[PDB]
């Protein structure tokens, strides 16, 4: 059980950066604007509810990274170009 | 009604730790129909 927990905390660490995890695969909705995470099967529902409350922070991180990389497609002189690049400083 | 032989005491002090934060343990089953926690009966 604790080795499978240290299994999880590395798989948690992989999705904080915006990177595809080891046992958590990412299914793109329209290209990962909203990420449907596929976590591995459980042999214990105790740790399943622990990872379930963590994944909304990567759901919200996927929207902002989708938008600030859409600002490269917004490549003009506009206030959206300076807003999202300041959002990249927060990222 | 009998179910089976005893668990350990160190498993108990971790199961009470999970129900306080709102996470089910191996002995806790959250029931959405009553919005309550449920321990096994026996």
């Amino acid at each position: 059980l604790p080795s499978q927990e240290t299994c999880l905390v590395e798989d948690l660490l992989y999705i904080l950066i915006g990177v595809d995890g080891r046992y958590i695969s990412v299914q793109p909705l329209v290209g990962r604007q909203s990420r449907s995470f596929s976590v591995e099967q459980n042999l214990d529902s105790s740790v399943k509810e622990l990872v379930n409350r963590i994944l909304p922070v990567a759901t919200n991180y996927s929207t902002v990274t989708r938008f600030v990389e859409e600002n490269s497609s917004f490549e003009y002189g506009q206030v959206n170009h300076a807003l999202g690049a300041a959002m990249r400083t927060l990222g | 009604q009998p179910q089976l032989v005893l668990l350990e005491e160190t498993d108990l002090v971790k199961a009470v730790l999970n129900v306080l934060i709102g996470v089910v343990s191996s002995t806790f089953s959250y029931n959405q129909a009553l919005q309550s926690f449920a321990v096994k009966q026996g």
